[PDB]
C-alpha cells in the first residue's frame, strides 16, 4: 500500500523526467537485457544492441504505461488490467522478471535525477514499481 | 561468477573514485528505509524513526562503512569470494539468521547508490558488471545455507 | 486475483479441515520451524518442540485468520488489516516468510486431504495463500 | 548441503516406494498448472489448456518421467550435487535461460507431491529432510548462473 507521501514523492520524481521519458524507459530496458541476460528471450523479434530503433521505441511504451500507473495511482489494478492480462497470458512472463526491470528503472533514474534520488523517494519509488509488478503479475491462469 | 577483463576494468576504475568512508552507509541507510523489515536486526542502532534520522545515525554510518569494506575484499579477491566471505557467512547465516535474500537486496542498493553518485558514467554496461559483483558477493554470503 | 472457481476451491478444501483446523495450523508452523529454521527466530517466547502448547495454541490462530480470509475473500485487504499491520511494523517479519509458511500449508493440507488435494485445487490454494501473503506484506514503512 | 544419517534415512527410506513412473509428471503437471508462466517452455507438448488436459498429457508425463530420474540420481550422489547436475545446469541456464527460482518452485511441488501420496508418513521431520534435497539440487542446478 502507497502512503499519500509515496504518491507526492512519485509524482514529483516522475515529473521531472520530462521529454526523456522514452529515453529512460529505452535506458532501463537496455540496463535490464545486460544486466540479467535471461530477460532477453522475450525479444526474438527485436535488436537489444545499443541504439536499437525497436528497444527505443519500446522504451517510450514502457515509461506510457508507468505514466498511466502514476496517474491512476490509486486504481492501478483497472489501470494495468490490459497488461496484466498481456504480460500473464499471452507472454507467460515470469514474475521474478519483475523485480529486475524495477530495479533497471531505479538505478536509471538515480542516475539521470540525483536530486530527486533521495531516500525518502527511492523507498517511495521502489514500493511504486513494486505495486505496478503485483498489479502486472496478478493475471496467472 | 564470470567477469571478464573489460569489465574488471569498468569496475575497478569506478571503484577508485568511491568515498569509502560515505558509501556504504549511505547503502546501508538505504537499506534501512526502502526494506524496513531490515531493522529488525539494528535495534541496538537506536533512532530509525524518520529517513533523516537513519541516514544521519552514526551507528549506521560506522557498520555501514565495514559493509563497504567486504564488498572492496571482493573486488580484490573476485576469483575466491567463498573463502573471501566464510566467516561473514557463518555470522550472518548460523549466528544472525538473515534470510539470504537481504544479501540481493543490499547490492542491489549499493547498485543504486552507485548510479545515484556517478550519473552517466554508470552506463548500462558498467551496471552489468556490478551486477556480476553483487551477485557474487551475495551468493558467497549465503553459502552457509547451501 | 482469484477467480471464482478458484473461490470454490478454497472454500470447499478448507471445509473439510472441520474440527482439525487449529491442529493443521499448528503442524503447518511446525513443518515451517524443521524445515526453515531462519523462522524460528520470530519466536524466541516459544518452545518450537513438538507437542509444544504454545504451537498448539498459535496454529490455532493461524487457521483463525486463514478461515477470516476464506470467508471475506473478495474484502481480504480490509478484512487481513490488524494482521498486515501487526507483521510488518511491529513484528517486522521479512516477506521471503510468508512463501515459506504458505508452502508448508499446501503440505500440511496435502498430508491430510489427499481427495481435495487436486492439481487444480492445489493451484487455487497456492493463489489464495499468495493473495494472504501479499496482503500481509503490504503494511511495510 | 547437509543431510544427517537419520535425514537421509527417512528420505531414501521413502523414496523406495515412490511410482518413479508417475511422481514425476505429476509434479512436472503441477508446476505447469500451479505456475503456469513455466508452460511458456512447453510449447511442443500439445494440449495444456485445462488441469486434466496437462495431467493427462503424455509427454509431460514423459518429460516428468526424466525429470524424476535427475532427482533420483541427486538422491544418489547428495554429497556431490554439482557434477551430478553440471550439464542439466548447462542446459538449463546457458541454452534454455530459466530463472532458477523455478527450481525451487518445482522441487516444492514436489515436496507437496510427496506429502499428498504418503500423508501421515510424510511427517515434519521427513519433510524437512526432503527440503534439504530439493534446495541442494535446486543450487546445484542454477551453478552456472553463480
Ligand atoms: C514495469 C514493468 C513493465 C511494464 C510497465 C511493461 C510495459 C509494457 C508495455 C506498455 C508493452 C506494450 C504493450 C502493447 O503493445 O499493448 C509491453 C510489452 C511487452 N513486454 Fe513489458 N512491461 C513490464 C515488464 C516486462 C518484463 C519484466 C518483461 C520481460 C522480461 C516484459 C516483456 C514484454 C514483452 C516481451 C512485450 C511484447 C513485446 C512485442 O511482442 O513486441 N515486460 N510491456
Ligand atoms: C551483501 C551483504 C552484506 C555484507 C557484505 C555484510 C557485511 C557485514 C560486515 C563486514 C559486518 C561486520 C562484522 C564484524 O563486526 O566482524 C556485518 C555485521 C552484521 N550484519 Fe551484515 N552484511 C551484509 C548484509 C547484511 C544484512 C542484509 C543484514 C540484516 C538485514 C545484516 C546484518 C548484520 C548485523 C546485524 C551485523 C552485526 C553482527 C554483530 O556485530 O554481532 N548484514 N555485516
Ligand atoms: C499465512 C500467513 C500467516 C498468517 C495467517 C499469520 C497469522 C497470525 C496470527 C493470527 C497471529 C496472532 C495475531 C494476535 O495475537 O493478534 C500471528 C502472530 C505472529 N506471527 Fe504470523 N501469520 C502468518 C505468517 C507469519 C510468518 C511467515 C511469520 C514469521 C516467520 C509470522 C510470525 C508471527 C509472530 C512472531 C507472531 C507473534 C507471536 C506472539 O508475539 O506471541 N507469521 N500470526
Ligand atoms: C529441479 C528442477 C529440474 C530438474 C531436475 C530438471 C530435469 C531435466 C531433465 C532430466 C531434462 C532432460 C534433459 C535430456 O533430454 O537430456 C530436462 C529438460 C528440460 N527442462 Fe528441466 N528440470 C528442472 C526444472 C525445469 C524448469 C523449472 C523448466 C522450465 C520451467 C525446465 C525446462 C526444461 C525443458 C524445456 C527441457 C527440454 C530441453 C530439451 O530437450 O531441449 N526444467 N529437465
Amino acid at each position: 500500500v502507497l502512503s499519500p507521501a509515496d504518491k507526492t514523492n512519485v509524482k514529483a520524481a516522475w515529473g521531472k523526467v520530462g521529454a526523456h521519458a522514452g529515453e529512460y524507459g529505452a535506458e532501463a530496458l537496455e540496463r535490464m537485457f545486460l544486466s540479467f541476460p535471461t530477460t532477453k528471450t522475450y525479444f526474438p523479434h527485436f535488436d537489444l544492441s545499443h541504439g536499437s530503433a525497436q528497444v527505443k521505441g519500446h522504451g517510450k511504451k514502457v515509461a506510457d504505461a508507468l505514466t498511466n500507473a502514476v496517474a491512476h495511482v490509486d486504481d492501478m489494478p483497472n489501470a494495468l488490467s490490459a497488461l496484466s492480462d498481456l504480460h500473464a497470458h499471452k507472454l507467460r512472463v515470469d514474475p521474478v522478471n519483475f523485480k529486475l526491470l524495477s530495479h533497471c528503472l531505479l538505478v536509471t533514474l538515480a542516475a539521470h535525477l540525483p536530486a530527486e534520488f533521495t531516500p525518502a523517494v527511492h523507498a517511495s519509488l521502489d514500493k511504486f514499481l513494486a505495486s505496478v509488478s503485483t498489479v502486472l503479475t496478478s493475471k496467472y491462469r | 561468477v564470470h567477469l571478464t577483463p573489460e569489465e574488471k576494468s569498468a569496475v575497478t576504475a569506478l571503484w577508485g573514485k568511491v568515498n569509502v568512508d560515505e558509501v556504504g552507509g549511505e547503502a546501508l541507510g538505504r537499506l534501512l528505509v526502502v526494506y524496513p523489515w531490515t531493522q529488525r536486526f539494528f535495534e541496538s542502532f537506536g533512532d530509525l524513526s524518520t529517513p533523516d534520522a537513519v541516514m544521519g545515525n552514526p551507528k549506521v554510518k560506522a557498520h555501514g562503512k565495514k559493509v563497504l569494506g567486504a564488498f572492496s575484499d571482493g573486488l580484490a579477491h573476485l576469483d575466491n569470494l567463498k573463502g573471501t566471505f566464510a566467516t561473514l557467512s557463518e555470522l550472518h547465516c548460523d549466528k544472525l539468521h538473515v534470510d539470504p535474500e537481504n544479501f540481493r537486496l543490499l547490492g542491489n542498493v549499493l547498485v543504486c547508490v552507485l548510479a545515484h553518485h556517478f550519473g552517466k558514467e554508470f552506463t548500462p554496461p558498467v551496471q552489468a558488471a556490478y551486477q556480476k559483483v553483487v551477485a557474487g558477493v551475495a551468493n558467497a554470503l549465503a553459502h552457509k545455507y547451501h
